[PDB]
RNA sequence: UUUUUUUUUUUUUU
RNA sequence: CUAAAGAUAGCGUGAAAGCUCAAAAA
RNA sequence: AUGUUUGCUUGGAAGCUGUAGUCAUUAAAAA
């Protein structure tokens, strides 16, 4: 920020370890090469020194998964399967295009 | 409490026309604050416009103050008398504003403190000075000193972290030893 | 869902003690930032005044002159304009500050500190020159009158600004009757809760008066009523009630040379 | 000289310290290039054309700093092109802005490619065709004006640019190697072949269209 | 490619060719006839010119696409509180009050549009909120003191002639100073 | 590498015998001029002033 | 006034094809990043809808690949990790400046897509 | 007929209201009004209360000073007439 | 910097 | 790719459309 | 970018012929 003390919010500032795999033949991947892509970087070599990335390419069968570990000490674990923000307005437009007007059922109102 | 003091009231007597005395010392007044540099009169007439000037130009929800007011009367020489044959009537009114001495002032402060970056406001001061027979300079005066300032900590921030990324940097690489 | 925020919610706590941290480290000096507890004092050196001087060569050469007078003998001394107009015009945009006279200078001449405060000072109307600055002595234990200064930063938190009235500040400096070794510094005046009210609002020094030190080193001057004098207003333009123009007041066009009132003003024929 | 003005002996010129911070026509310059700035000895290759400019422009010309200059020369499908094997000049500095001059690229393009420019012809009759071969320009500027002969231009300018004219006769394309020149050519071109305003009937440089006017 | 984009303010399952679709569908040339007939047949669900349904028409080249959306936020918001006009000066002067589960309801309805996929309902609700604020319809708990009745009584079948009385009301008393 | 090990700026002897090459109309001189062998692809030196011809 | 009859042309001006080879994390690998996001970028989308584009992710270790098609039905071949865009330009400017003289003789520079 | 206030549809019910527990919670917390950028300034830029900070507090800040930057800029670059600006922001 | 130059312009920043 | 984007600072039209700037990234 | 052509004047008013207001986007498989 230009009128401030501390910077903006960041997940890539108290992290340790970083890694990430996935399946070229699995869809749904995009998020994690993007993911890949940029934690490979440059520029963020530069601002974050002390994080250590590792990426790995899988030979079978299974979903996109992200294992971290914090300054802490901490670790957790995920998964990413899904589409993108171009994938997503591509899939939105693509409907949207069809104005179709039917009574969804999230129109509806609550009910136990 | 607040109050609304009545102005002056012109004085209809003959007076000489002697010097403009200096200045006793810095008249300070808080927020923005216009004040000429040499001394001349001014006639009512000029101080009502530049009022006028000024109203119109902050509008109506702002509020200014005059501290000049036109008193002096000054005789001017009739049209149709003589090389000399007494002191002529009463031309019009003019104020001795000695050099320094404040004309308008807003009391306003800034309330952007942590916003340095950003000069006062004159617009309203700029559309008046060319009127004035004098000289003027803007001014601003406020409460903010140098040790209440954020520009401080931000610079002392940006070289902490400067610093602790070089260290950083060298221990990584382990040309060094450490501790 | 999104892991992004999990990882962002994990570390929060983290960052929250690096901001802590800092405002420690920060206020560590002292040994908040608008805290009471806060030294305001300065220390510079100085030359001394040589024999057979004048004002003028001093004053030339690029530096102040200044002397030191109460409780002990009067001393010479002169001190750099480029160091001394620094304190004094401590903004961008304004003359003669009113902290310059509300401070703790520690002179230092030859083997010798003086714990000194400004009281007479001689600068230039419109140009920011010193030309001839006094000095007094602060012993500790003997009543020393001086005037703190007020600050309203707090000024965007104002209810009755942002609804779009006028807010004004009466009293710049407070006078008190500093006993202690060190002047307190200048007071906050915590404009966060000021409602406007139809008549006027107000705000007197009794709110104020928790600010002053636990110790009892300062206290107000008696004269004044804490229960009635006000520092801050709060009112609508253009709705005040006419009052008549003071008993005390002179008019400033009917001055002589040496100061005094006209022959004029004297007279019975001689409104206001 | 000696001779002090009245404004700046009575007044002392304070018209210069009465100017607004408001109605400005560009956002002051951002006060961040503070202390703490590190330098580093940049370096680029460029082609092997810029050996042309010679020593009068790298070392005779007065500088900031030092410029250095090198000639790395080499004796001599798809365009696999590499490292090594080929040659160039390394051209290093410690200011960026020494890098970037345009005679740089100019010694390049004049000598390998050149410069270009066209102007777009629009208006009802408007044609530019051809007299029976070079150099021999005319232009028709509207039905029942007489066409104009550009012959002089061409003969000027003959070896330095050439003009081109489409099939159409809507587009003068001009092509040269030198900049100074090719410019020049243009917008003299451009003087006599500007559109009217109200009519809309000639000429115009690509990029740069005039507005239209109508009578009250 | 595409030249642009242009929106629309048509009845739902019952339009017509009016000056109104005309002053869009004039210049870009589009046949009112077949465009009629293609919206018509998409709004085969919805009640008969009581709604004020807004579209898009994102014009290409030479063909044509359209999308059709729920009514604006004040038309909502107008129906809800019972209010044929707004509130001249807003933040002075109070006219109408919504209740939070109002609001929730509003929300859940809004909640099928395409600017709108992938918000939170909470977003959608402080947006209504801040709507509301903006027009000066006041926003608690429960219905307040000073509007118990809350213009129950009055039917919205006829909020287009209320606001049509209140339309020449205005003016009327006006003239005469 | 080969940029950060070598001389920078002008030099007045390299200038002056320059100018008077200039003067002799000789067009043929190459300022800062590399060689090598015939199988090689990097020069690790570079002749004040080479000439072809 | 002041009219600007030369402009540079943009790196992605006058070619067919471009394709984009690289191992994320080898050193000196910012080349290929800077060339994916400016290929996907909007401007360009806009400028040059007729550009195919695409990128590929090694998933060993080997030396960066870029290949470049003009319209002209030329082909050119770099390495990402001995080079820069703004070098890499320099070396097949004169047939990108030869097609778009073609272009420019042929056609108006201000027609749209 | 046309008298529904949660409905567009044709031929469907009218929604009812239900009782508070059927709500989510967050529904009947709006009604608090959210702290000003004069109040959140005092936590970041102060250190006021920095020892009772939260991550939603941090984000309104971040975004409401990035606000007055642009609001800043932009009445600086202002050259119409048109009522567009806060009085407030004239007096900087 | 080019005879480009009645109030019209190009190149290079010297 | 990530991040950020004033109820809207400067052009434009007939009610529109469209462009640019601030902010953000680099 | 989006709610949103938010509101009142106005035959009509989109960010951009007047004026009032001037906040809303990251959140429920958090407990």
């Amino acid at each position: 920020m230009r009128n401030a003390i501390f910077p903006r919010i960041d997940f890539l500032r108290y992290l340790k370890k970083i890694h990430v795999s996935y399946c070229p033949t699995r869809p749904k991947t995009e998020i994690a090469k993007q993911l890949i892509m940029r934690v490979t970087s440059e520029s963020v070599k530069k601002k974050f020194p002390h994080l250590q990335a590792s990426w790995e390419m899988l030979a079978y069968d299974a979903p996109a998964t992200v294992e971290v570990e914090l300054l802490d000490g901490r670790r957790v674990r995920r998964i990413i399967d899904g589409y993108s923000k171009a994938e997503k307005k591509k899939i939105v437009d693509d409907w949207r295009f069809t104005a179709n007007m039917e009574p969804w059922p999230e129109v509806l109102g609550p009910q136990p | 409490p607040p109050f609304r003091f009545k102005a002056p009231q012109e004085v209809r007597i003959k007076v000489p026309i002697g010097r403009i005395p200096p200045a006793v010392g810095p008249e300070i007044r808080l927020g923005k604050s216009i004040v000429a540099v040499a001394p001349h009169r001014v006639t009512a007439e000029q101080l009502e416009d530049a009022r006028r000037v000024l109203r119109r130009v902050l509008g109506r929800s702002k509020e200014v103050h005059q501290n000049v007011h036109a008193t002096y009367a000054v005789t001017r020489k009739p049209e149709g008398t003589k090389m000399g044959q007494g002191k002529g009537s009463i031309d019009r009114f003019v104020a001795r504003v000695p050099a320094g001495r404040i004309l308008f002032h807003i009391p306003q402060i800034n309330p952007f403190h942590p916003f340095p970056e950003v000069e006062p406001n004159f617009a309203a001061f700029k559309a008046i000075a060319p009127r004035l027979p004098v000289p003027v300079v803007f001014r601003e005066q406020n409460n903010f000193f140098q040790m209440h300032s954020v520009k401080d900590l931000i610079r002392k921030r940006q070289a902490e972290e400067r610093e602790n990324r070089e260290k950083t940097a060298r221990d990584k690489l382990g040309g060094f030893h450490t501790d | 869902k999104n892991f992004k925020t999990d990882l962002i919610r994990m570390q929060w706590p983290a960052m929250r003690d690096e901001m802590v941290r800092f405002f420690q480290s920060q206020n560590a000096i002292a040994f908040g930032v608008l805290g009471a507890g806060r030294s305001s004092a300065v220390d510079v050196a100085c030359k001394p005044w040589k024999r057979f001087v004048r004002k003028e060569d001093i004053q030339r050469a690029g530096y102040v002159p200044c002397i030191v007078e109460k409780y002990g003998i009067e001393r010479r001394l002169a001190i750099h304009r480029d160091t001394l107009e620094a304190l004094a015009f401590d903004e961008q945009h304004g003359h003669l500050s009113y902290l310059f006279q509300a401070r703790l200078f520690r002179l230092r001449i030859g083997n010798w500190i003086e714990e000194c405060i400004p009281t007479f000072v001689q600068a230039d109307p419109v140009a920011r020159r010193l030309y001839f600055v006094k000095f007094e002595r602060h012993v500790a234990g003997k009543i020393s009158e001086v005037d703190i200064p007020t600050t309203m930063v707090g000024l965007l938190a104002c209810p009755a600004y942002q609804r779009g009235y006028h807010v004004e500040l009466v009293m710049p400096t407070i006078r008190c009757q500093c006993v202690g070794a060190e002047i307190p510094p200048p007071f906050f005046v915590d404009v966060s809760r000021l409602h406007y009210s139809p008549p006027y609002t107000a705000i007197t020094l009794q709110d104020l008066q928790h600010l002053l030190p636990a110790d009892g080193s300062a206290r107000f001057h008696p004269s004044y009523d804490a229960a009635t004098q006000e520092v801050a207003w709060a009112y609508e333009v253009g709705s005040l009630p006419d009052a008549p123009l003071p008993a005390d007041y002179v008019d400033p066009n009917f001055v002589d040379r040496k100061g005094q009132k006209m022959d004029v003003c004297f007279r019975n024929h001689f409104p206001n | 000289g000696g001779s002090y003005g009245y404004d700046a002996f009575f007044r002392g010129a304070a018209e210069v310290l009465n100017g607004s911070n408001i109605q400005l026509p560009h956002l002051p310059e951002n006060e961040e290039q503070k202390e703490g700035k590190v330098y580093q000895l940049h370096s680029v290759r460029f082609p092997p054309q810029v050996r042309r400019l010679g020593a009068n422009y790298f070392f005779r010309r007065q500088r900031a700093v030092p410029l250095t200059y090198y000639h790395h020369l080499v004796e001599a499908g798809v365009h696999a092109q590499t490292g090594r094997g080929q040659a160039l000049c390394f051209v290093a500095s410690a200011n960026p802005g020494y890098l970037q001059s345009k005679e740089l690229e100019n010694a390049v393009f004049e000598s390998t490619r050149g410069f270009a420019c066209q102007l777009i012809l629009e208006g009802r009759g408007v044609k530019a065709y051809f007299d029976p071969e070079w150099p021999n320009l005319m232009v028709r500027l509207g039905v029942g004006v007489k066409p104009l002969a550009l012959r002089r231009l061409a003969e000027q300018y003959a070896t330095r640019a050439k003009i081109f004219v489409d099939k159409r006769g809507l587009l003068l394309t001009v092509h040269g190697y030198d900049k100074c020149a090719v410019g020049t050519l243009a917008m003299s071109l451009f003087n006599h072949l500007q559109a009217n305003p109200y009519t809309m009937k000639g000429a115009h440089v690509a990029m740069h269209p005039i507005k239209k006017k109508v009578t009250r | 490619s595409v030249v642009g984009r242009f929106r629309l303010i048509v009845p739902a399952a019952t339009a017509k060719p009016s000056p109104a679709i005309g002053q869009t569908l004039g210049p870009l040339g589009i046949n009112m006839m077949q465009f009629c007939k293609e919206f018509n047949a998409r709004t085969a669900n919805v009640r008969p010119e009581v709604p004020l349904q807004v579209t898009i028409v994102p014009l290409t080249d030479r063909s044509y696409k359209f999308s059709i959306r729920a009514p604006s936020n004040i038309w909502f918001l107008l129906r809800t509180a019972r209010c044929p006009m707004g509130s001249e000066s807003p933040g002075h002067q109070s006219v109408g009050n919504v209740t939070l589960k109002e609001i929730y309801h509003i929300a859940r309805c809004k909640s099928m549009d395409w600017p709108l996929i992938g918000m939170s309902l909470r977003g959608i609700c402080r947006s209504l909120i801040g709507t509301a604020r903006a027009s000066g319809i006041e926003i608690s708990k429960e219905i307040l003191p000073a509007y118990h009745k809350r213009d129950y009584t009055d039917v919205q079948a006829l909020d287009s002639m209320r606001k049509d009385m209140r339309q020449r009301k205005k003016a009327a008393k006006r003239a005469a100073t | 590498i080969l940029i950060n090990a070598q001389p920078q700026g002008n030099e007045l002897l390299q200038l002056d015998v320059d100018a008077a090459l200039k003067r002799l109309h000789i067009t043929d001189a190459l300022i800062n001029c590399s060689a090598g062998r015939q199988w090689d692809e990097q020069h690790c030196w570079f002749a004040g002033h080479l000439v072809r011809s | 006034p002041k009219y600007d009859l030369f402009k540079p042309l943009d790196f992605l001006a006058c070619v067919k094809s471009v394709h984009v080879a690289y191992h994320p994390g080898r050193p000196r690998s910012e080349v290929c990043r800077q060339l994916i996001h400016h290929m996907k970028s909007d401007s360009v989308r806009k400028r040059f809808p007729s550009l195919q584009a695409s990128y590929q992710l090694l998933g060993y270790n080997a030396p960066s690949t870029i290949k470049i098609e003009l319209i002209n039905g030329k082909k050119h071949e770099f390495q990402a990790e001995h080079f820069s865009l703004r070098e890499m330009q320099m070396r097949f400017d004169t047939d990108q400046f030869e097609a778009y003289l073609e272009y420019m003789k042929s056609q108006s520079v201000e027609a749209k897509p | 007929g046309a008298d529904h206030v949660f409905n567009i549809f044709k031929d469907l019910p009218d929604h009812k209201i239900l009782e508070d527990k059927h709500y989510p919670a967050w529904l009947f917390t709006l009604d608090k009004p959210e702290k000003t950028y004069g109040e959140l300034a005092m936590t970041f830029l102060y250190g006021v209360g920095i020892e009772n900070a939260t991550l939603d507090e941090y984000l309104r800040f971040t975004r409401l000073h990035t606000k007055n930057l642009i609001k800043l800029n932009n009445m600086r670059l202002k050259k119409s007439k048109r009522s567009s600006v806060k009085p407030l922001f004239w007096d900087a």
